[PDB]
């Protein structure tokens, strides 16, 4: 019963098109809560969750400070990183930034991170300890330095594992309805001829509640992995997420496979067969 | 220069049932860079009023989003998710299947 | 909330 609290940074650079855009999101495991937009109107952190709109003016004003502020240092970084790569002025990059904190079932302090990349590839991350960092790079090596001398891992240490951890639990309590809620798969098999001697066997899991979840399909209770195709879980759009799996079966063997669903929402994992 | 291809997934909200109002949603993932384009066709006709999820990103820094259209599935009546990336030399669509 | 230090340009 882990939780996190995840900020999400994003901004592109747009040569000969004006200031670079910058989205910035936050979450509350798999469920969003805030966003800022520099190319919308308001210029304002938004609320995304229903719990979250309940925080007064002090809330919004001051994260909308800050997350204005997180948009003009990657501004600068943009110009920053062109010159530690001498890459040319018309062509546009990319750089990220995620940081947050991991608590268990006691809602007590499991990890922390802060990393991030430049056009897609790690380029600065801080280690475990959150005292050292991880350069795979001689530019990334430059950044090090100067984080090392402004002690940027001390300061982030002691949001990361302390008000970190503390807004997390703040959160989850405002919206427990949501946050803490285990909404179990509903789950069905489908049955298809796709000749007159196979046919698709397809496990379904819908409206789930976290997003982890384990869906297998077995032949005679065996791993089926490498004939196994199995989608990528996706959000339904209302809070849940759907997931599926599907084997090609030779006809009249259907008895012999099993769809097998764990997740948290369930008492005991799931077993399936067509029968 | 990393460039990543988008996966397309395009489906119902809720199980499809004809005459009942849902959602069609295209979800891309897995892509970089951010730069994409997405429609949601109906019998061939790109779709206005199509809604979409703010950009977030993957452990791997491949980003993620989700548009959105409120629909009411009927016999008939076709959909698809048309998608263009970089990674691709021609826009991929995908027809909406009510089993997948 | 958002961290308000230690986000220094690289």
């Amino acid at each position: 019963g882990s939780h996190s609290m995840r900020y999400f940074f994003t901004s592109v650079s747009r040569p000969g098109r004006g200031e670079p855009r910058f989205i910035a999101v936050g979450y509350v495991d798999d469920t969003q809560f805030v966003r800022f937009d520099s190319d919308a109107a308001s210029q304002r952190m938004e609320p995304r969750a229903p719990w979250i709109e309940q925080e007064g003016p002090e809330y919004w004003d001051g994260e909308t400070r800050k997350v204005k502020a997180h948009s003009q240092t990657h501004r600068v970084d943009l110009g920053t990183l062109r010159g530690y790569y001498n890459q040319s002025e018309a062509g546009s990059h990319t750089v990220q930034r995620m940081y947050g904190c991991d608590v268990g079932s006691d809602w007590r302090f499991l990890r922390g991170y802060h990393q991030y990349a430049y056009d897609g590839k790690d380029y600065i991350a801080l280690k475990e300890d959150l005292r050292s960092w991880t350069a795979a790079d001689m530019a990334a090596q430059t950044t090090k330095h100067k984080w090392e001398a402004a002690h940027v891992a001390e300061q982030l240490r002691a949001y990361l594992e302390g008000t970190c951890v503390e807004w997390l639990r703040r959160y989850l309590e405002n919206g427990k309805e949501t946050l803490q809620r285990t909404d179990a798969p509903k789950t069905h098999m489908t049955h298809h001829a796709v000749s007159d001697h196979e046919a698709t066997l397809r496990c379904w899991a819908l409206s789930f509640y976290p997003a982890e979840i384990t869906l297998t399909w077995q032949r005679d209770g065996e791993d089926q992995t490498q004939d196994t195709e199995l989608v990528e879980t996706r959000p339904a759009g209302d809070g849940t997420f759907q997931k599926w799996a599907a084997v090609v079966v030779p006809s009249g063997q259907e008895q012999r496979y099993t769809c097998h669903v764990q997740h948290e929402g369930l008492p005991k994992p799931l077993t399936l067969r067509w029968e | 220069m990393i460039q990543r291809t988008p996966k397309i997934q395009v489906y119902s909200r809720h199980p499809a049932e004809n005459g009942k109002s849902n959602f069609l949603n295209c979800y891309v993932s897995g892509f970089h860079p951010s730069d994409i384009e997405v429609d949601l066709l109906k019998n061939g006709e790109r779709i206005e009023k199509v809604e979409h999820s703010d950009l977030s990103f993957s452990k791997d820094w491949s980003f993620y989003l989700l548009y959105y259209t409120e629909f009411t599935p009927t016999e008939k009546d076709e959909y698809a998710c048309r998608v263009n990336h970089v990674t691709l030399s021609q826009p991929k669509i995908v027809k909406w299947d009510r089993d997948m | 909330a958002l961290a308000g230090i230690g986000i220094l340009t690289v």
